[PDB]
């Protein structure tokens, strides 16, 4: 279950963003859409470097950095899924309790 | 706008702000005024905030009551973060265009990393039009336009909506099948089973078969429109170039040099008296004309006979006095300056008494027989003289 | 040798490697080749990877083919980490003993803090002989030799594997001497007990005495043998010394200066077109000959005609060109240059518009009407010009 | 005090402690001493020890057996944290008003930041008096006077010790109202309600009352007398000035340049042999007259021919020697030290063998014909050399 919902996020949010990662050429620099429609609009809080989006790392290897993050993405939700069911479960709770 | 509630100490001994202009006080939705500027990182930067290595340049403003279409600082476009450095200036600009009609009040503003916002001076820009008519546009590398107010909206929602109306139908099916109150009872009952068991699950497995398929189509679609795309552009520019030009603190053989020597303000206050152990070091005679701190211009009437072009508020006319002896060249002189106006208190940086650093900060401007503008930076430990009168 | 995977941009404008050089491309066991070089820090290192103040200085090859006997860097021995500064050339050597039969290849590498590895050139280097034949040695204080590839290996086991036989028995002991389902049995009835209860505990106390008493002794022993022994020596070397020779990137009167301004490069590629505003700065007329990005190396054919040793591979004659008018010296000249070639594909450098930072890094070479050499560097943002077609 | 016990190679190689002097090795009760000198924060900073970006200046010593009435570092008021640029030399000193009777070993100071404390040098200093008898004073802003040993504590008491008696009321009552027992057997039986139930919890509601009132007006109190008071005062001070007198290392036209180039110290020892690479550099002839590691002085004897006043212990009189043959100017010349002393022993230095990093640190000291001193920074690996003995 949660393996799949890790995987299909992606792609199943790709047809509404796709739109956005469109390259623009700004003042001799690459941007994408995205970036460009950020910092276009002017957010009074909120500095490109508080983002917390991939910048690259040299332990990249292709070419991969979508699959391995759904991949990922999947095999954690296992687990918060398993503890949430049960706190749904706990959640569901009908005792009742004699005293405060 | 909330820069009268920040730390005062904070305030005059981070960013030094200077020559801060707006293109135009008024525009038409579309048309596209400039806020340009220049300032010093103090030198004595404060523990309580990051180092600057980290910045992002920026309008203060309530919104995108006008898009941004670029800023530069240090000569860089910074549509990204950068780095500063403690004692140098740097100058910067923003490319505003009109977006929303009425009257915003527009700030020069730069966030250090884990610091927080330093929010500059700030004028009125009247705008007006209709926000209908706003465009960008924009240009794509394919060459093609696009108008960015717009640009996508319509895709977005053409796969966002549809969806949601399928999980409402997919609700809104079993809801009326089998109900809550039923499904309960039946399970809470031995049966359940009544409740599911195929062909319940012949209806789920196609369900999920058309949603996957669906995903596959809308993927296949939407890589073929936009079969391009990059992904975003992220982090922290190469290194500015400070102002060498001079000078501008510690740049070029002439210069000023300003020790803090002791200082009081009043509390509660609008005064501040300072002597300034000023060296120079120029080749020409210089007269004390500008002290600035939050943004706040201190003027001696003497050097400002008149009168700058700058937002109320914000700009005093008592930054006085000398007994306007020229002082140098090669002279080193201790100087009794007095600074009062309203505008100290008004700007809160009374409050100074309030913080856990009772220290000033900010810039000294001298001038010449001639225009010749020569700064230095004055800071250090002010006391506080606590006077009656509530 | 997994370079051509790592994030193009990165390898780019992180170390920049030139003049690599392998002593010998064949050695037999105990044959003792080097490998060499010198290093660029770029400028503008980028966020993705930590400050190069903790480095590492490494032979990039699979396990000890061949063993390291010394390295250095920046005129220091390195055998521990150390710091790097951004700005600067810094020159190395490794010097590698053949230790196992066949054919590997063999890199330049640096490692940085929180970053990674940065894999430079790399050379097939053929070894030959009987790993057999392989020794070290080394001299101990004691003034005493010991192979290294043996040395200590008798005594480990001599300790190892007396004690694993001794667990071995102890389980095999009880184990014979009351079963599991016998033992699980009693214990799941009343009894226990008659599982254990002393004089099981005799044997207890017994075995137990005597592992003590082969501690004590093992201990006392190999504290005489031995009765020297320091610590593990670790930490950061003292600051290296960069190379100043000449020039050799902001070093000396008279240097070459780039500035990048616009770039393009196809996608999918092979080709590279970038203006560069050069001034110059020296005082001979130079024409610019190489340039260098992850240690691939592109040459203008017309000042190298001919043609440099440099594993393929790697290796460009088309890194072209001018209208070789060797501009200056005091001239101020902005050229079109073109770089084409499939390395630049082949090395993955093409793979620049999957980066989030669309920018390319590196030295630039300029060259006298004599031999003599003047290094730039040369980096920025580049766009991608999106073709279609094979 | 415990200076001996921390690593030998972390002492050596991060500050490095000269002309340390104390104004008076005996003083009264309130009477006010002060010890000065001059540290120099060694260039190869070590791994182990945080950088010393924030440090702080004090007075080791026993408690207050003197206050301190102030102290200076890089020629500032240094009651906070101070940062110390590596490779640079500061000046201190400690202002010390006698306290409590007795014979202490006082000490120079600094702590770092992630790194721990640095002991300077300390001289045994004789207090006489009686302790009844110690004052500060110290004056407010409002102009008052108050003795801070005293100043206070008064009206603390007069607080804290009504409220524990109240608190002391509260538990007495309820005790003795209704036992433990009593009031556990109460509740488990039945009740429970016979122990409480109002009015004890009118007694409860109005013990609060008069309690929250109590502070309204003790607050409201305590706002009229003192109702000017400012929050503590905290944050790393603006930079230090360095030394620039004369030199000093690296500084001014003339100096020395020592390279380390080989090392051995004997174990167990009291020795140590180093081969010095001398550059001068200045324009008159050097002789090495001293060698300093952790406050450790080595004196040559033909230049400290007398022989100075320093505590100890501390003062060597065999850091001895060369040819005497004053090197220079111009002269770069290899020349082997002996270092040899009990003290180098007995502050635990030959327990360099212990730590994890074999490598020596301190300051050379030549001199010209006349006075003039020449300060050199001299550092690196140095050997062991394993003797017979214990
Ligand atoms: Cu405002
Ligand atoms: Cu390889
Ligand atoms: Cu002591």
């Amino acid at each position: 279950g949660s393996l799949g919902w890790g995987l299909l996020f992606y792609p199943n949010n790709w047809p509404a963003i796709a739109a956005f990662h469109q390259a623009t050429e700004q003042h001799g620099q690459l941007m994408t859409l995205a970036d460009l429609i950020g910092f276009h609009f002017v957010r009074t809080s909120m500095p490109e470097y508080i983002r917390m989006v991939e910048r690259g790392t040299l332990r990249t290897f292709g070419k991969d950095v979508v699959p391995v993050a759904a991949f990922f993405s999947g095999f954690v939700s296992m687990m918060v899924y398993f503890l949430w069911w049960f706190m749904g479960r706990w959640y569901s709770t009908t005792k009742v309790i004699d005293t405060i | 706008h909330g820069e009268k509630s920040q730390q005062a100490f904070l305030r005059m001994r981070t960013l030094n702000w200077y020559d801060v202009q707006w293109s135009k006080t008024t525009v038409n939705v579309n048309e596209e005024m400039v806020l340009s500027g220049k300032v010093h990182v103090f030198s004595a930067w404060p523990q309580a905030v990051a180092n600057p290595r980290v910045s992002f340049l920026n309008a203060g403003e309530p919104g995108p009551v006008l898009v941004r279409t670029a800023q530069f600082i240090g000569e860089q476009f910074a549509p990204r973060s950068v780095s500063l450095e403690i004692g140098k200036d740097y100058a910067f600009s923003i490319n505003l265009r009109g977006r929303r009609a009425g009257r915003w009040h527009v700030h020069a503003q730069i966030n250090v990393e884990g610091g927080g916002p330093i929010i500059g001076p700030g004028q009125w820009i009247e705008i007006k039009g209709d926000m209908k008519d706003f465009t960008d546009p924009v240009t794509l590398l394919d060459g093609s336009t696009v108008d960015l107010e717009h640009y996508g909206i319509s895709r977005v929602y053409a796969w966002h909506l549809p969806w949601m109306a399928v999980g409402a139908a997919w609700i809104f099916f079993w809801f009326v099948r089998k109900g809550i109150i039923t499904s309960y009872i039946r399970v809470a009952e031995g049966k359940a089973d009544d409740v599911i068991g195929d062909d319940d699950r012949r209806i789920g497995a196609i369900v999920l078969a058309l949603t996957i398929l669906a995903t596959i189509v809308g993927y296949a679609v939407t890589n073929s429109t936009f079969p391009r795309t990059i992904p975003l552009q992220a982090g922290l520019q190469k290194p500015l170039t400070p102002i060498e030009t001079e000078g501008t603190v510690g740049v070029g053989k002439e210069n000023v040099t300003t020790e803090l020597n002791g200082g009081v303000y009043k509390v509660p206050g609008r005064e501040l008296t300072i002597n300034v152990k000023v060296k120079n070091n120029t080749s020409q005679p210089l007269r004390l004309g500008e002290y600035t701190a939050a943004g706040l211009r201190f003027l001696n009437p003497d050097v400002f006979t008149t009168k700058p072009d700058f937002p109320d508020y914000l700009l005093a006319d008592r930054g006085l006095s000398v007994d306007a002896t020229p002082i140098a060249p090669g002279e080193a002189k201790e100087i009794v300056v007095k600074i009062q106006d309203a505008r100290w208190d008004i700007e809160r940086l009374s409050d100074l008494a309030y913080d856990t650093d009772s220290q000033i900060g900010g810039l000294l401007f001298f001038f010449s027989p001639d225009g010749k503008r020569y700064a230095s930076e004055i800071g250090g430990p002010v006391i506080p003289k606590f006077v009656a009168g509530d």
